[PDB]
């Protein structure tokens, strides 16, 4: 009944459905445009 | 009268909002996103310079 | 303009230092197919 | 060690009762909150009066209900070691066997509930092979008791024989010393006939239960007890809560040797004509559902007495019994010897509620959950897989959430041959 609730339920379903493809596309864009290395998880001193 | 009908219970999913908080300091504070997971359960911080005199 | 909006932001953790951009808003396009009334007029020049 | 892929088929099951049982799928979002219970009304029965001046004699309205609920899932959780060749070889056939056994469980539950909550009881003092046409006597006795109680049979009727009595009926047919259509069919094939004595579906069922003889002797009723048809009653908090119309708790002298599914009848208490309220010549029969405490039982038809004086007229309009319980009347058992049960019912007497298990949700990461249609019976379950390396294995689980419900226990029946001794 609530317009906000209905719109957000649709968007939530869509966002969760398209999760992995979007992540891979974003990773490809970052790889091709910014950098090909990841320093995030490097525990090295 | 005496209509011994059939009793139900109705719960309607129009909620009754009660809480509404305001966040005026966290939006004013500037956010920084470091690529350094060594700030994990460890005491490795980041050092930045101070304006020189 | 005073009430700053907020939404699911798709550029999470831009990484090195300043995150800069904020203020996410959404526009939701929806399509409704239905039968609505049409009027058949008579064109004064020619045809209907 | 030479081995082949040709499988030696060994068993083959048939599930007719679960096919005949109608399946109900109420909304899960509401069933989550309603506590897996949903209520249904019962066809209204009205009172009547005679005479011209009937001031202050106006009645109210009273519409009864029943409740249908569900039990617990039925699973086939098993674990798959990834190195054992004998586990790699048998996995898909184990899935097939899981489906077959789940369907078998469903129809076994249907049969057990139908046999243990059937109010109508048709007993015989001798076996079905004793006299001529006594199988037809059984089926016609079932038809006659339904007709006399004036129960609804619009959707259909069904009579399930066990294989013993099916063969007895076939023997009765082929011993006829003649061969027309019925005896010739019963000779060439075992089938007696598809319709017998007014039933429009007479089948044989390989898994009808055997109803054990009760050890009860000399049990009497403690105190007069009048049961009143009500649609709701007040609880301790003042809230009005509903009442199932298919149960009555009776306080007896001693409920020793009484178990769920035993069939009883009170001396003097007689059936009624339901709609017309004309007494019959047959004792009312009841089925004990639960033996609560050591002096109470719960019998599935409520004994509403026509001659009862404490009933409002609209409540008396629901009487299915001529007289109430009289503080001394003898409750006599009806199953006095072990015997497999033939079961008859109207097709609208039993239903199968079913629910989904939403394990495909995004909450359950790591698991892969898919749908899994149970064959034969018309039911759906989930098939969930989750790998493991704490044991270097994988877990497979086929789950099915349903529940059988006898909405009209007075339209179900049990045929008990050889109830002598």
């Amino acid at each position: 009944e609530n317009r906000l609730e209905s719109i957000l339920s649709r968007f939530d379903a869509d966002w969760t459905a398209s999760d992995e493809a979007r992540r891979e596309a974003k990773n490809d864009l970052f790889f091709s445009r910014v950098s090909q290395w990841d320093d995030w998880l490097s525990q090295y001193t | 009268a005496l209509n011994e009908g059939q009793i139900v219970t109705l719960a309607v999913d129009e909620i009754i909002e009660t809480i509404s908080a305001i966040t005026p300091m966290a939006q004013k504070a500037k956010k920084y996103t470091p690529p350094a997971a060594s700030m994990q359960r460890s005491s490795n911080t980041i050092w930045m310079p101070v304006e020189q005199e | 303009a005073d009430d700053i909006p907020s939404f699911q932001n798709p550029n999470d953790w831009v990484f090195p230092w300043l995150t800069q951009d904020t203020i996410q808003i959404a526009e939701f396009y929806e399509v409704v197919e239905k039968k609505e009334t049409a009027f058949i007029y008579q064109d004064p020049v020619t045809g209907e | 060690t030479l081995a082949v892929d040709e499988i030696i088929e060994t068993i083959s099951a048939i599930t007719p009762m679960a096919q005949k049982a109608k399946k109900y799928t109420p909304p899960a979002a509401s069933m989550q909150r309603s506590s897996n219970t949903i209520w249904m009304p019962v066809e209204q029965e009205s009172p009547t009066q005679e005479g011209w001046d009937l001031t202050d004699k106006a009645t109210g309205l009273l519409e009864l209900n029943v409740a249908v609920n569900m039990g617990e899932p039925d699973n086939d959780f098993f674990q798959l070691r990834a190195d054992d060749l004998r586990d790699e070889t048998a996995y898909r056939r184990r899935i097939q066997s899981a489906a077959r056994k789940l369907a078998n469980n469903v129809e076994l539950k249907v049969a057990n509930m139908a046999a243990e909550m059937g109010s109508l009881v048709i007993t015989s003092p001798d076996a079905i092979g004793t006299n001529t046409a006594d199988a037809w006597n059984f089926v016609a006795d079932a038809e006659e008791i339904m007709f006399s109680r004036e129960l609804n049979r619009d959707m259909g009727t069904s009579y399930f024989f066990n294989p013993q009595d099916y063969k007895k009926a076939g023997y009765d047919l082929t011993k006829r010393d003649i061969f027309g259509r019925i005896p010739e069919e019963a000779y060439r094939d075992g089938t007696i006939q598809r319709q017998v004595a007014g039933f429009d579906d007479v089948l044989r069922s390989p898994k009808l239960p055997v109803l054990t003889k009760s050890t009860a002797t000399g049990i009497t009723v403690s105190g007069a007890q009048s049961f009143k048809p009500v649609a709701w009653q007040l609880d301790n908090d003042g809230n009005k809560v509903n009442v199932d119309n298919r149960f009555a708790t009776v306080t007896l002298s001693a409920t020793t040797g009484m178990k769920r599914g035993d069939k009883i009848s009170f001396a003097g208490v007689k059936f009624l004509g339901q709609m017309a309220k004309n007494v019959l010549a047959q004792d009312a029969t009841f089925s004990v559902v639960r033996v609560v405490d050591g002096t109470h039982v719960e019998i599935t038809p409520k004994p509403v007495a026509l001659d009862d004086v404490s009933l409002s007229p609209e409540q008396r309009a629901y009487a299915n019994v001529n007289t109430s319980l009289a503080d001394a009347m003898a409750v006599n058992i009806l199953n006095v010897k072990d015997a497999r049960t033939n079961v008859f019912w109207a097709d609208d007497a039993i239903r199968i509620v079913s629910q989904p298990i939403p394990a495909n949700h995004e909450l359950f990461a790591g698991m892969k959950t898919t749908s899994f249609s149970i064959p034969d019976v018309g039911l759906n379950g989930i098939f969930a897989t989750q790998g493991d390396i704490s044991t270097l294995s994988g877990l497979c689980r086929i789950a099915l959430w349903y529940g059988v419900n006898a909405t009209r226990p007075e339209a179900i029946g049990v045929g008990l041959p050889g109830q002598t001794a």
